[PDB]
C-alpha cells in the first residue's frame, strides 16, 4: 500500500522502484493586467523521477507550449505527467521497467494507474512522507536546463553524483532528502552552505560539490541546524 | 390475475411478494398468493423467523409457466417449482381459492410503484444474470456474489451482471487516457449500450434488477452493481436526452421505495454526491435530487 518511516528500507532494495513527483511541472508567475486584473504566465517545468537506488534522475522537462490552448491546467499536468512517465516506462527495456512506481502526491494515483493499465504488474503508489522533490528547482543545473529548454526534452542524471562509490544506496538518500528539505526551507542559507568555501567546486558532470567525507559531515551538520533553526523561527521555540 | 398456491407453511417466516410483506406462523393454513397482476415480472422472497440471516426469493413471470412453493425440510428453505400438469395448477388453485387460504396481491389501484420499478425488467435478461437454466424461474439470496467480486468463489452461484470498471481497459481508449476517465461517455454509449447492452432498455433493465436485489435481499454485491450503472451514467458528458429522462425517474421510485432505515447501507454517499452535485448531469435528475434532499439530506 502506501509507503512510510516503517516500510522506509524497501526503497533500497532491489526491486526496481521510481519516485514520481510532478509538484514542478505545472509552474507560474501570477501578474497584474493593464486593466489591473491578475493573469498568469506559464514557465517551463520538469517530472522529477527518480530511481532512489540508483540516483538515476530521469529529468522531463515540460515546455511552457504544451499548455497552449489548453483549459484547467493543475487538473492537465497530473495527465501529462502520467502520460509522460508512461511513455518513459514503455521506452525502457523490460528488465529496466519499475516493479513499482510510488508518486509524491496522491492526486496522481488515478491519472498514472489509467496511463499505466498496460502494466498491470508495475504497482502504484502513494506515500506518507514529506518528501522534499519540490526543492529540485533549487538545483542550479536542474533549473538552467529547465529555463533554457526551447522544445520538450529528456535530460538523464545522477542525482547523487559518485557518493554510491563511497556509500550507500540508503545513506545517498538520507544525504539527498537533507540537502533538499534544507533547500526547501531556506533556499539562500542552504546555498550559502553548499558553496561558502571556494575551493570545493562542482565538477562539470555533477550536480552538488565535491566533498571528502569529513567535509560532507560538516556539510550535513550545518543543515541540519539550519533546519532545526527555521523551525525555530517559523514557531518561535 | 396469476397465482403462486403454497403446498403449506410448515415454518414461520415472513413472504414478501414485490414489495408487499406478510408474516405466516408456523404452520399456520396458508396456501398461496393470488391476483398476482400478469405483465410484469415478480418476486416472491423469504425471511425465515428463526434465521434472519439469508433473506432468498424467486423471480418470475406468470405467463411462462404454472409455479407453486414447497417447503423442502432437507435444504430448509421454501422452494418455487413448476407444475407441468396444467388441470393440476386450476385444480389445486380453485380448491385453495374456494377455501379462501390465499393472500391477496394487494395492488392499490392508484400504484404503479411496481411498474416503475420494474419497466425494464425482462425475465430472460434476469435468467442470464442468474444461470440456472433448468428452472423458468431465478433464485437470489443475501449472499450470492457477482462475477465481478468473485474476480476480486462458486461460479454457478453467482450474480453475472455486466462487468463495469472505469479503470480498465475496456473503459479507457489508448491516448484518450484523461478524455475518457473524466467523460465516460466513449463507455456508456459505444461500449455498453451499442458494443454490449445494445439498447437502453436493457441498460436500464440490468439496473432496475440489480437495485431490487439489493433492496429486497441486502444483495451487497447488486447495490454495487446499481451505483456503478448510475455513475457511468452521470460522469457520461453525453447521454441520450431520452435516457435522462426515463433514469431520472427510475431513480426517483428506487429511493421512494427504498426503507427510510436501510439507506445506510445501500446508499453510496460518495456516487450520489457525485451524481447529484458533481457530475455532468447535475442539473438533469430534478425528481431524484427533490426526493434525496427531502427524505436523506442526511447523507448530502
Ligand atoms: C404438490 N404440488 C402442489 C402444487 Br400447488 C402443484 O401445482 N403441483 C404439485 O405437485
Amino acid at each position: 500500500g502506501a509507503m512510510n518511516s516503517s516500510n522506509y528500507a524497501e526503497l533500497f532494495n532491489n526491486d526496481i522502484k521510481l519516485f514520481v513527483d510532478d509538484t514542478n511541472v505545472y509552474r507560474v508567475t501570477v501578474h497584474k493586467t493593464f486593466e489591473g486584473n491578475v493573469a498568469t504566465k506559464a514557465i517551463n517545468g520538469c517530472i522529477f523521477t527518480l530511481n532512489p537506488k540508483t540516483g538515476h534522475l530521469f529529468l522531463k522537462i515540460i515546455h511552457t507550449s504544451v499548455w497552449a490552448g489548453q483549459k484547467r491546467l493543475s487538473q492537465l499536468a497530473k495527465w501529462k505527467t502520467a502520460e509522460e512517465v508512461s511513455a518513459l516506462v514503455r521506452s525502457l527495456p523490460k528488465e529496466e521497467q519499475p516493479k513499482q512506481i510510488i508518486v509524491t502526491r496522491k492526486a496522481m494515483l488515478d491519472p498514472l494507474e489509467v496511463h499505466m493499465l498496460d502494466f498491470p504488474n508495475i504497482a502504484i503508489r502513494p506515500t506518507e512522507l514529506r518528501l522534499p522533490f519540490s526543492a529540485a528547482m533549487s538545483i542550479d543545473k536542474l533549473s538552467d536546463v529547465v529555463m533554457k529548454a526551447t522544445e520538450p526534452q529528456m535530460v538523464l542524471f545522477n542525482i547523487y553524483d559518485d557518493w554510491l562509490d563511497r556509500i550507500s544506496s540508503y545513506t545517498a538518500f538520507s544525504r539527498l532528502t537533507l540537502l533538499l528539505r534544507a533547500l526547501k526551507t531556506n533556499e539562500e542559507s542552504a546555498k550559502m552552505i553548499l558553496l561558502s568555501d571556494p575551493t570545493i567546486t562542482i565538477k562539470s558532470y555533477h550536480l552538488w560539490p565535491s566533498f571528502t567525507d569529513e567535509q560532507w559531515i560538516t556539510i550535513e551538520s550545518q543543515m541540519r541546524d539550519l533546519i532545526l533553526t527555521e523551525y525555530g523561527r517559523k514557531y518561535n521555540v | 390475475m396469476n397465482t403462486v398456491p403454497f403446498t403449506s407453511a410448515p415454518i414461520e417466516v415472513t413472504i414478501g411478494i414485490d414489495q408487499y410483506s406478510f408474516n405466516v406462523k408456523e404452520n399456520q393454513p396458508f396456501h398461496g398468493i393470488k391476483d398476482i397482476p400478469i405483465g410484469h415480472v415478480h418476486v416472491i422472497h423469504f425471511q425465515h423467523a428463526d434465521n434472519s440471516s439469508m433473506r432468498y426469493g424467486y423471480w418470475f413471470d406468470c405467463r411462462m409457466g404454472n409455479f407453486y412453493i414447497q417447503y423442502d425440510p432437507k435444504d430448509g428453505l421454501y422452494k418455487m417449482m413448476e407444475e407441468r400438469d396444467g388441470a393440476k395448477f386450476e385444480n389445486i388453485v380453485h380448491n385453495f381459492k374456494e377455501r379462501q387460504m390465499m393472500v391477496s396481491y394487494p395492488k392499490i389501484d392508484e400504484d404503479d410503484t411496481w411498474y416503475n420499478l420494474t419497466e425494464f425488467v425482462q425475465m430472460d435478461k434476469i435468467r442470464k444474470i442468474v444461470r440456472k437454466d433448468e428452472n423458468q424461474f431465478s433464485y437470489v439470496d443475501s449472499s450470492m456474489t457477482t462475477v465481478q467480486e468473485n474476480e476480486l468463489s462458486d461460479p454457478a452461484h453467482s450474480l453475472n451482471y455486466t462487468v463495469i470498471n472505469f479503470k480498465s481497459r475496456e473503459a479507457i481508449r489508448p491516448g484518450h487516457e484523461m478524455e475518457d476517465f473524466l467523460d465516460k461517455s466513449y463507455y456508456l454509449n459505444t461500449v455498453m449500450l451499442q458494443g454490449i447492452f445494445k439498447n437502453s432498455s436493457n441498460y436500464f433493465g440490468e439496473l432496475q434488477f440489480a437495485f431490487l436485489n439489493a433492496m429486497f435481499f441486502g444483495n451487497y454485491g447488486s447495490s454495487l452493481q446499481w451505483h456503478a450503472m448510475i455513475e457511468l451514467i452521470c460522469s457520461s458528458a453525453t447521454v441520450p436526452k431520452h435516457m435522462l429522462d426515463k433514469l431520472d425517474e427510475i431513480l426517483y421510485y428506487q429511493i421512494k421505495t427504498l426503507p427510510e432505515q436501510y439507506s445506510d447501507i445501500l446508499l453510496n454517499e460518495r456516487v450520489w454526491n457525485i451524481c447529484l452535485y458533481s457530475s455532468f448531469q447535475k442539473n438533469s435528475l430534478h425528481n431524484t435530487e427533490k426526493i434525496m434532499e427531502n427524505k436523506y439530506p442526511e447523507l448530502l
